[PDB]
């Protein structure tokens, strides 16, 4: 004697209940890890329902102020040459030296956007850094 | 002092990517079948290219490769249809061989 | 959709039209409803 | 052996067959209960209305609700809902008012131990749909319990033959506000009018409030 | 249901509830009241509550 | 409780 | 709070919206 | 016929790791034949029918 | 007289512990992050019920909030383990056949089930006639993966919820978590996510069943002394 009403409740609303009303003779094995360290969420099955109108995901998206730094510098100097080692967690690219030269002049006090960026070209130019403009 | 995950994302390579169209990257081969080279590049999915007609035998598993990005997952949204179809890989053009 | 029908479930199963998957087939099966609209238009 | 099973529909199919013409076999349609709040409903499909019978009710006892009953007796509160096209307007009844309900109702709520309830069906008066519509109803209505958890405040029971009393029937099992449940002036419930023309003497029916025999 | 936002207005037992039973001097009275503004609020709910009761006793 | 004719006899099994 | 969280604001590396050829001409 | 003996203990747990496919020869079969396919990898007809 | 203590002293002890096993160390945001795990599908593809769990979209590519994940995967792994220590029958299912090998040997070496094979009509909901009738069913099924080949719900989802079965479940952007007992969101796809949640939970399957054989033999020790 049962449920298999899978979208009446939770597996463990309708053990609970079943249990009380004498209809299972024993717990099942899992009850008791459940309810002693239950889920955040108790699974209740929910049907996705579609939005319309003026309802729209939370969902946000991630951007960070270095991002206009590395839009600017694909623009004007493009993607290096160099290839992009992302197995490596450490891995920096002319773009993230760039934006880390960028910062620290910014941090300077300097505050014009246009100067601040050519100022960086040449810092790197200087280390031996070759940035070849794409036009 | 323990690192939080807003700050690993942050200072990925893969967030400091940015767009991924037109992006060369390091894959490694890892899977084989006949001609089609199984290369994972770092990111969720691995891409499928053709063995190159130039030096095929020297792609082999665990040689790695140059890549130009060009999706790090294709889907598309058909007509009809409430999610996106996926193919549940990314799109690469394979260039040829990293090498020291 | 339109007049048009597109309903069909496995929408997003990826279409193997290969001389290899026809050898490993169900002999019962048959060409469902909107199987053989990937022909006539492959075909196109 | 706890079980009791009812029949509440018996219909006979007929299938216009490619090569054997109109086919005839039976849709039974069962309702099993223990009478302590475990009860379920089946269909079942034979040719032979015993084989309908037994795969009905084998099947509802593994399809079985827990509905909860106010004092063993009652629902906790009225249920008024609407299962396609069937309405069912279910009324909490003090202990003696009996059943005063659909005869299949009658049947369903004595499986679940309901003794004490007024039910109205409107629109479709279709089996199938006031069973399942029924069930669903039963098996969504909150208890005393739960609305002390989700309010935070005490549920208190006044009755008129226990004068101004205040009975607690439940309370919070987490911490208990210190802010009164706001009091609008005017609530914007919406009322049946059924109902109202009942509280006001304007309800005619030969019909209603009938002696019958106990239920 | 019964037609209509708050039709417990619409009941006999709400307009019984009425407390204000004039004295024999009142002949007439008059509302003014505004659709809109933030100051006139409670002269609309006491139009939309209210008056039905006052009228009914 | 009621009598309703039984399933099958247990012999009758594989 | 945390310095290391996203930020709002538009998308810096979008691309401009595709012109015609004589976009832009009399 | 040799109709395997119960595929569980006293206790109820089966004994081979792929009894719930309900094929779990022939599956376990397909297993270690997919198994010895990927170690050939790492390390790299009228007669009978 | 001696049952009472049995059952005190082994099946009811380990509950009154927040982690008697010890997985929080088994795992941290940075070895969940060094794994992929926090990569979900684009944002086109997102089921509704996983936006909780999501951190945001990265370019239209969606990212799991891994200190979501961190919480989830305690609970899942706790109650793993838990399940293993009551020596409870646990079955992985995935249908994703890139790991269906890795899958079953991890099933294997921990002393469980495996499912990655088409998954027939009733298994579950019709065991009894598929197997027999004192087959025992699972008490605690594990999807790797959640969807099957076409993108939809496996459907041993759905039917360990009808059996009463808890189900843990790596949850990816596109899938529906709202059926799964113990969900964890996670990247489902890439081969260093699944290679560490079958690390994880072999891990702790093994350790529970070590756990639960060192308790019994210092409980009979002490007994007869
Ligand atoms: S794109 Fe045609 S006028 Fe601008
Ligand atoms: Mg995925």
């Amino acid at each position: 004697a049962g449920s298999r009403l899978e979208t009446v409740g939770s597996i463990f609303s309708r053990t609970r209940d079943l249990v009380r009303a004498g209809v299972l003779k024993e717990k099942p094995l899992w009850f008791d890890v459940y309810d002693a360290f239950p889920p955040l969420r108790e699974p209740v099955f929910q049907r996705p329902r579609v939005r319309y109108g003026k309802a729209k995901a939370p969902i946000q998206d991630i951007w960070y102020h270095e991002d206009r730094i590395r839009a600017k510098f694909y623009s004007v100097y493009g993607s290096g040459q160099r290839a992009f080692d992302l197995f490596n967690p450490n891995f920096k690219s002319t773009c993230q030296r760039f934006v880390e030269k960028y910062t620290e002049l910014q941090k300077l006090g300097e505050t014009d956007e246009e100067k601040l960026f050519v100022e960086t070209g040449k810092a790197l130019l200087a280390e031996g850094v070759i940035l070849r403009r794409v036009g | 002092n323990v690192e939080s995950f807003a700050s690993m994302l942050r200072h990925s390579p893969l967030t400091q990517m940015g767009p991924a169209k037109d992006k060369l990257v390091i894959g490694r081969i890892f899977h084989i079948v006949e001609n089609d080279l199984y290369i994972d590049f770092g990111g969720k999915f691995h891409c499928v290219c053709r063995r190159p007609e130039v030096d095929g035998e020297k792609y082999q598993k665990g040689t790695r490769v140059r890549l130009r990005l060009l999706d790090l997952e294709l889907t598309s949204r058909f007509l009809g249809a409430t999610t996106d179809t996926t193919v549940l890989e990314a799109n690469a053009v394979l260039l040829g061989i990293q090498e020291s | 959709k339109v007049w048009y029908e597109s309903p069909s479930l496995g929408s997003h199963s990826t279409y193997k039209p290969s001389k290899l998957e026809f050898l490993m087939r169900s002999t019962s099966k048959k060409t469902r409803k909107e199987d053989h609209a990937r022909l006539r238009a492959l075909n196109g | 052996e706890d079980f009791d099973t009812r029949i509440l529909e018996v219909r006979n199919v007929f299938t216009m067959t490619a090569k054997e013409g109109r086919k005839k076999s039976i849709r039974v349609l069962v309702a099993v209960g223990n009478g302590k709040g475990a009860a379920g409903f089946s269909i079942g499909k034979a040719t032979d209305r015993m084989d309908a019978f037994r795969k009905a009710k084998n099947r509802a006892v593994h399809h079985l609700h827990y509905i909860e009953r106010y004092e063993d007796h009652t629902i906790f509160h009225d249920i008024s809902l609407r299962f396609k096209r069937t309405h069912i307007k279910m009324k909490k009844q003090p202990k003696g008012y009996g059943l005063r309900c659909h005869r299949a109702i009658i049947t369903i709520c004595r499986l679940i131990g309901i003794k004490d309830m007024y039910a109205k069906v409107s629109g479709s008066i279709n089996m199938l749909s006031l069973t399942q519509g029924l069930f669903r109803g039963l098996s969504r209505q909150e208890t005393h319990q739960q609305l002390a958890d989700k309010k935070g405040l005490h549920v208190v029971e006044i009755r008129e033959e226990c004068g101004p009393l205040p009975i607690v029937v439940a309370s919070p099992r987490g911490p208990l506000r210190k802010d009164p449940e706001p009091e609008d002036e005017v609530p914007d419930v919406k009322l049946d009018w059924e109902d109202v023309k009942t509280a006001q003497g304007m309800k005619r029916s030969v019909w209603s409030n009938l002696k019958r025999a106990a239920t | 249901p019964m037609k209509g936002r708050f039709p417990i207005r619409r009941t006999l037992q709400y307009l019984s509830q009425g407390n204000v039973v004039f004295k024999d001097s009142v002949k007439v009275m008059t509302v003014n009241y505004n659709t809109h503004g933030e100051l006139g609020e409670g002269a609309r709910k006491f139009v939309f509550f209210n008056i039905p009761q006052i009228q009914y006793k | 409780a009621f009598v309703i004719p039984k399933k099958n006899v247990p012999t009758s099994k594989r | 709070s945390n310095e290391d969280l996203p930020i709002s604001m538009e998308n810096p590396y979008k691309e401009p919206l595709k012109k015609c050829i004589l976009c832009g001409k009399h | 016929p040799r109709q395997r003996a119960i595929q569980w203990g006293e206790d109820g747990r089966p004994f081979h790791y792929l009894f719930y496919t309900g094929k779990q020869s022939y599956y376990s079969l397909m297993h270690d034949v997919y198994g010895m396919l990927l170690n050939l990898e790492k390390h790299q007809v009228i007669g009978s029918r | 007289e001696d049952s009472t203590d049995f059952n005190d002293k082994i099946l009811n002890e380990p509950l009154k512990h927040s982690d008697f096993f010890n997985v929080k160390e088994l795992f941290s945001v940075r070895s969940l992050f060094d794994a992929r795990v926090h990569l979900g599908h684009k944002a086109g593809c997102r089921h509704r019920f996983m936006e909780p769990y999501i951190f945001g979209s990265r370019l239209d590519h969606d990212i799991i909030d891994l200190e979501q994940t961190a919480t989830h995967l305690q609970l899942a792994l706790n109650f793993t383990a838990h399940m293993a220590y009551r020596k409870g029958i646990i079955l992985f299912i995935s249908r994703n056949r890139q790991f269906s090998y890795l899958i079953e040997n991890m099933a294997r070496d921990c002393g469980e089930y495996a499912h990655t094979r088409y998954f027939r009509g009733g298994m579950l909901t019709n065991a009894r006639l598929l197997f027999g009738p004192t087959v025992r069913l699972p008490d605690l099924i594990i999807f790797l993966h959640t969807l099957n080949n076409i993108f939809e719900p496996h459907v041993a989802v759905r039917d360990a919820a009808k059996m009463n079965i808890p189900t843990v479940g790596i949850v990816d952007t596109n899938c529906n978590p709202c059926l799964i007992t113990y969900p964890v969101p996670g990247n489902d796809d890439s081969p260093l996510a699944v290679h560490l949640y079958c690390r994880l939970f072999q891990t702790a399957i093994t350790r529970a069943k070590e756990k639960r054989q060192q308790v019994e033999a210092l409980y009979r020790l002490q007994g007869q002394k």
